């Protein structure tokens, strides 16, 4: 568990992105979550209210994901400046800042 | 024909635990070195089975409800048992489910037969004798297929009949465990899927005389119920499901 | 690759739009974190051949001649120790090239102190 | 670019303009092998057929009938489908078929369909009005007739009241047409019920012996097992085809695996659970479905002031799948490698930049 | 407590789960929060009498 | 009209939990803050202006 940091944001990067895959497979309220089946059993009225469900759940999937991935991009990027203070001030000079 | 058993010793039917049997593959999906959560009608882990027994003189045959699924385990040696009788009200009145399995091949019908109230097989010391029902007059499904079969051999049976569909799983193990089931994990493979149609709350099992009155071959079966549940399944290297937990069994597996 | 569901989709506008424009600004950002920590030096440099540092042992830091990625035994444990539209860019700076930066730092602040920080 | 950037000057850098997407070539359609045959032979091709009283019904059950070889023979007369049509009988599957076999004249095959009237629908065979099947009749006159007379076909001249339909009546009792008992002798009033058609080869084509096979087709709510078989595409491999193998259908590259599969077992799916191992159901073997190449299209370009001369990154796209290099990012088109190093100008990816001196990488 | 409410509300898939999970990380990172800024020492210090 | 009460409910809820993330990241580099101070003013004297 040394590495834990870096292992924990590889994790988090992988559930997001199979969390994401995973959400193709819900209907979201409509007749099932393929769109070859919708568009082969039912006529293009009802078939264009099937596919407005599953693009507007899909939408809001792809949505959330983009919000977590920027907030979690803010948390890395200021991990990242505390870095460069850290190998500005450590490795390229002796610092008097206590911890 | 049909003939009433009047040497029966009279003895309470057995209990012991499931362990970790009864698990069958759920699906037709080949998956490699995964961990594969599915809602199925399961045997849950560790459950109170039902046990009884064929000795001699022990001849069980008693009516027992069939409900979601009904696992069924063997601990056989010499072929005693037979087959399976399904239905409602085991009468030409609905229709009825039979399997066999003869010295020759395995026999599913689906009509309406009139049931003997004792069905059994026989064995002459060859099978001559036959007395399962008395008549069949409305016939839909047959399907005519390869023989399926100290305790030397373990066979295990699921039957679930879901949206028309009659699922039978098996597997056989070899084993060399005197009385009990033995502690171990074997995941079933899908037998066969019948498309039989009909309502079944009610099954039978069937039984083989010897004769040289009759006697019981040394023989025992074990009956479990299925209940809608999780598993999370392993799958190894090769395909195999290898290790299960039941998601509802203890907060650990949980 | 369903065309009805395509032009249904064009009804809602630029979310697409949006939505791209935001990772590839996320994309282009890691690759500008990667240049702020590791890419402070614009000389490469090298420690001596020979190790004579007054007793100060830096073999566990330094890059391995004899591997070929070029790593550090550390930097070799740490790099082990770690294990439908979607696609993966690969990040800018390679893994050898961010250890090439480390070992510039290395032997810059071995064989020159702090000076390197602040100037020649 | 200048579309994307909604600009006419583009500043140097590289652009994510488009995307490029490998499209599905050809379509594979495999399904099983043709086997277990339904039995046709012992009915069409039957050495004797009944009368149209005791008409036979032989009840068909879990087998594949290929029925355009019935089509397609030139040996039938009439082959009128009620309820439905032949050409989708092939591909069509249905719970049971019943095959009910007799022999009438010739000028009687029209009675055999839904709604008429006659002797052989009010006595004989009658058919519902709501009957989904085909009516197939065909001559048979060398058969069926002799010289002397064939008197082994019957048919039930009277009833008290007309059959329904699917019936079957064999009895051999004798018709009360008056107030009279009959009293089982053929007397006044009273008449046998089975009259012989005396069947010779020099009878007209109205009177000639018809050899009549009616297939009946129900849905029922039990799944249908008796279906139609399907066909097999030459399966295509290394190209991006769209595969619809047991009914699973989707795009993508079939390859050859090296996954060992139980037999149960026919398709394969990864963590995502997204089909990728699959078992092809006409030679047993297990094919990877590779998804087909998608990737992002970017313009690598100096500014516009300095020079018109752009370059294309295929982004985690093979080179030969599209001055072409091959990168880890990708595909470069457009660009030439130089083994000489230099500060990076335009970032491409995996340690490699683009800069102007034409356009190296 | 509508078991149909819940039964199509299972349509839409792992949402709940991502909520939870984001709310269990914010809860977690709250308890880390406190441990940095305040348990710097391992040693309970205390004044003479 | 279930389904229009689950969509508004949850689209409130992924709402809730979209500011309450904003706010546990502003909440975090103040206790970032707050700890950089407790390791430099408390624990020894800094010469850091203001
Ligand atoms: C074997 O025993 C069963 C039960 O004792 C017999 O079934 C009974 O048959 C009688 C017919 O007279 C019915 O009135 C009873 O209701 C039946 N009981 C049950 C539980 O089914 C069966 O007939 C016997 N077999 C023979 C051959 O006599
Ligand atoms: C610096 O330290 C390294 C490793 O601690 C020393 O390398 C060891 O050298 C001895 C004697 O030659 C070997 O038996 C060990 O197996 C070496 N260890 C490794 C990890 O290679 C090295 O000798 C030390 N001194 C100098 C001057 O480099
Ligand atoms: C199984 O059930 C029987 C009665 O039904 C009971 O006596 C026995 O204790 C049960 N066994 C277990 C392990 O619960
Ligand atoms: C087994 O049953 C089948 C079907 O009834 C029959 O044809 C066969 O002869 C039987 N075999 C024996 C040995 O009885
Ligand atoms: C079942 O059989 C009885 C008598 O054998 C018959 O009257 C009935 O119509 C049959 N039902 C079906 C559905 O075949
Ligand atoms: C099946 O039979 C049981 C009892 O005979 C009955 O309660 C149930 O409703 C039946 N189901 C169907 C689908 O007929
Ligand atoms: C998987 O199969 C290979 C042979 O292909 C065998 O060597 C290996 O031991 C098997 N692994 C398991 C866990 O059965
Ligand atoms: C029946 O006989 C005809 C004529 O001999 C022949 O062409 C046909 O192949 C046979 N079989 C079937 C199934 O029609
Ligand atoms: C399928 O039929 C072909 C001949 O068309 C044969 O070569 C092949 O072995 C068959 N495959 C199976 C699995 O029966």
């Amino acid at each position: 568990s040394a590495l834990g940091k870096l292992q924990d944001v590889v994790n988090q990067n992988a559930q997001a992105l199979n969390t994401l895959v995973k959400q193709l497979s819900s209907n979201f309220g409509a007749i099932s979550s393929v769109l070859n089946d919708i568009l082969s059993r039912l006529d293009p009225p009802e078939a264009e209210v099937q596919i407005d469900r599953l693009i507007t759940g899909r939408l809001q999937s792809l949505q959330t994901y983009v919000t977590q991935q920027l907030i979690r991009a803010a948390e890395i990027r200021a991990s990242a400046n505390l870095a460069a203070i850290k190998m500005s001030e450590c490795v390229l000079g002796q610092s008097k800042r206590v911890d | 024909q049909c003939v009433n058993f009047t040497n029966r010793t009279q003895l309470p039917s057995a209990y012991t635990n499931s362990f970790t049997r009864g698990v069958y593959y759920p699906d037709k999906v080949f998956r490699s070195s995964v961990l594969h959560s599915t809602q199925d009608l399961f045997l849950p882990f560790f459950s109170n089975v039902t046990w009884f027994h064929a000795i001699h003189k022990r001849f069980d045959n008693p009516v027992l409800p069939f409900n979601d699924g009904v696992y069924f385990a063997s601990t056989e040696k010499s072929n005693i048992i037979r087959g399976w009788i399904f239905g409602t009200t085991l009468d030409s009145k609905t229709q009825s489910l039979l399997i066999v399995n003869n010295a020759t091949n395995v026999v599913i019908k689906v009509c309406e037969f009139q049931f003997c109230n004792y069905p059994f097989l026989g064995v002459y010391y060859m099978e001559s004798e036959f007395r399962v029902y008395s008549s069949a007059n409305n016939c839909t499904f047959e399907y005519v297929s390869q023989p399926f079969l100290n305790f030397k051999n373990l066979s295990e049976f699921v039957f679930k009949n879901i949206d028309g569909y009659f699922k039978i799983y098996s597997k056989h193990t070899p084993i060399n465990l005197v009385r009990d089931l033995p502690q171990g994990f074997s995941a079933l493979e899908p037998l066969v899927d019948l498309p039989i149609g009909i309502n079944i709350t009610r099954f039978q099992t069937l039984l083989a005389l010897h004769r040289s009155g009759w006697t019981a071959g040394a023989a025992a079966y074990y009956v479990g119920y299925l209940q809608p549940r999780t598993f999370l399944l392993k799958y190894n290297e090769n395909g195999t499901i290898t290790d299960a937990v039941d998601c509802a069994l203890d907060p650990l597996s949980e | 690759d369903s065309t009805e569901c395509s032009n249904l989709l064009l009804q809602y506008g630029s979310f697409c739009t949006q939505l791209n424009r935001a990772l590839t600004g996320i994309a282009v950002e890691q690759d500008k974190n990667t240049q702020e920590v590791f890419a402070q030096v614009k000389q490469i440099y090298k420690t001596p051949p020979i190790k004579d540092f007054g007793g100060f042992n830096f073999s566990q830091i330094l890059p391995d001649p004899s591997k070929p990625s070029k790593r550090s035994p550390i930097e070799d444990l740490l790099f082990n120790k770690v294990t439908n539209g979607l696609t993966v860019l690969p990040p800018l700076l390679t893994d050898e090239m961010i250890a090439q930066y480390t070992s510039a730092l290395l032997a810059g602040t071995i064989t020159s102190g702090w000076t390197f920080g602040a100037g020649p | 670019t200048k579309c994307t950037l909604k600009s006419f000057t583009v500043e140097k850098g590289i652009y994510q303009t488009s995307n490029f997407r490998v499209q599905p070539t050809e379509s594979i359609v495999r399904f099983p092998n043709i086997t277990n045959l339904c039995p046709f032979g012992e009915v069409f091709n039957a050495t004797r057929f009944a009368s149209v009283y005791a008409w036979n019904r032989k009840r068909i059950s879990n087998c594949v009938a290929d029925y355009s070889v019935l089509y397609n023979s030139a040996s039938f007369s009439t082959f009128k489908c009620y309820g439905v049509s032949p050409t989708k009988l092939n591909d069509l599957c249905f719970t049971n078929v019943y095959a009910d076999s007799f022999v009438i004249r010739g000028d009687e095959v029209r009675q055999i369909a839904p709604g008429q009237t006659g002797t052989i629908a009010d006595y004989n065979y009658k058919l519902p009005d709501d009957f989904t099947g085909c009516v197939i009749a065909w001559n048979s006159n060398n058969l069926d007739s002799k010289v002397g007379g064939n008197y082994n076909y019957l048919y039930r001249l009277f009833r008290k009241s007309n059959l329904k339909p699917f019936e079957r009546d064999i009895s051999t009792e004798i018709y009360q047409a008056g107030s009279t008992p009959c009293n089982g002798v053929k007397g006044f009033n009273c008449y046998f019920p089975l009259q012989s058609y005396g069947f010779q080869p020099t009878y007209g084509v109205g009177y000639q012996p018809y050899r009549v096979v009616v297939l009946s087709f129900e849905l029922l709510h039990a799944p249908a097992t008796v279906c139609g078989p399907k066909k097999s595409t030459n399966l295509v491999k290394n190209k991006c085809v769209n595969f619809n193998f047991n009914g699973l259908t989707g795009t993508g590259v079939l390859t050859e695996s090296n996954k060992k599969f139980l037999p149960f077992q026919q398709f394969g799916r990864d963590i995502a659970d997204t089909t990728d191992a699959v078992r092809d159901p006409q030679t047993l073997e297990i094919l990877d479905i590779t998804p087909c190449s998608f990737g992002g299209v970017s313009v690598i370009t100096p500014g516009t002031n300095t020079s018109n001369q752009v370059a294309v990154l295929y982004q985690g796209v093979n080179c030969t799948e599209v001055n072409v290099f091959q990168t880890r990012a990708g595909c470069l088109i457009g660009a030439e490698y130089v083994n000489n190093s230099y500060e990076c100008d335009i970032p491409i990816g995996a340690g490699i930049c683009a800069s102007y001196q034409s356009i190296i990488a």
